[PDB]
């Protein structure tokens, strides 16, 4: 997954 | 009053941007993402004409930053998904340093604008790396204890810099003493995933509870807390400038506040579940830079 920003 | 729309003045037609950013004079702009590619191109041909970077540079990995120099003309930094930052020459096409002491993907990479070249980088592995171009080795390691989103240099002192972390806070330090923060500024509800600073006083951020706050970083108060846009998930981008705020959202909707007013002053709908994925002011400028997740460049303009 690309650009989705850790929890 | 002043502004009420975003005018399109050009667009690049088309993956996901990472990263728009200008170079030091608003000359060049560069751009890179998942395609492993990054592309400079010449912002008054982009405007003027009916198309094709000037500069391409292919990497081994996805990048999610790009910081260009602010006294180096040709000098730009990225950041990689497998934790390299590195350091090049748009007219070479030279990577000039290769850093590789992060364990993990790098999410920022930042230029000092007072000293020029220090870059500071922060990763998934929890650590902040403060690097110097004249030094193969990072200078300044700090151990943190959650993954690192953002990493930014106060813009009149490199003596400080934001962090904006995984665990909802903004971690201020001061390099001289990274013992403890000078401050940790809560209030997001989820990670910060982007941290900008006005002036050198006032500290913006982004984070995935859907909200931009405003920070006061020399009395240490929080000043504001901007919504509208919809950012639950990806790194959507964030802008700043003297006066205003910018952000993506995963509506595929650019936004933008001033820093007195809560709500938008305006936003643009780009044209799917696309999101917007960068954006960039051109200085104090109405005019942005702005992308999106299919890959989308586009120039705005703010209007009355």
């Amino acid at each position: 997954r690309y650009a989705v920003v850790p929890d | 009053t002043r502004y009420s729309r975003l005018r399109v003045i050009a667009e690049i037609r088309h993956n996901i941007v990472s990263s728009i950013e200008f170079d030091r004079d608003d000359e060049l702009f560069a751009t890179a993402g998942v395609s492993r590619c990054i592309k400079v191109f010449d912002f008054s041909s982009v405007v003027n004409e009916p198309q094709c970077p000037i500069v391409e540079m292919s990497t081994r990995s996805k990048l999610s930053c790009l910081s260009w120099n602010k006294h180096e003309k040709n000098h730009i930094a990225s950041s990689d998904y497998e934790g390299i930052v590195t350091v090049w020459d748009v007219t070479t096409r030279q990577s000039l340093m290769e850093y590789e002491e992060h364990e993990k993907r790098a999410w920022s990479v930042d230029f000092s604008r007072t000293e020029p070249s220090m870059l500071v980088s922060g990763s998934d592995d929890c650590k902040v790396k403060v690097w110097c171009t004249r030094q193969e080795a990072s200078v300044i390691n700090i151990d943190m204890k959650a993954n690192i989103c953002c990493v930014k240099y106060n813009p009149g002192s490199s003596n400080y810099i934001a962090v904006g972390s995984a665990d909802h806070h903004i971690h201020y330090y001061d390099l001289r003493n990274i013992s403890q923060p000078l401050h940790v500024f809560s209030g997001h509800k989820k990670a910060v995933s982007y941290v900008k600073f006005l002036s050198n006083n006032e500290l913006a951020s982004a984070s995935t509870d859907s909200t931009l706050r405003l920070w006061d970083v020399k009395d240490n108060l929080p000043v504001r807390t901007f919504r509208g846009h919809t950012n639950e998930k990806n790194f959507v981008g964030l802008t700043v400038n003297s006066e205003y705020l910018a952000c993506g959202s995963e509506t595929n909707e650019v936004y933008v506040y001033h820093k007195e007013i809560t709500r938008p002053v305006t936003s643009h709908r780009f044209g799917g579940s696309y999101f917007i994925s960068a954006v960039c002011w051109k200085s104090d400028s109405p005019t942005m830079l702005t992308a999106n997740s299919q890959g989308t460049i586009k120039v705005l303009v703010l209007a009355a």
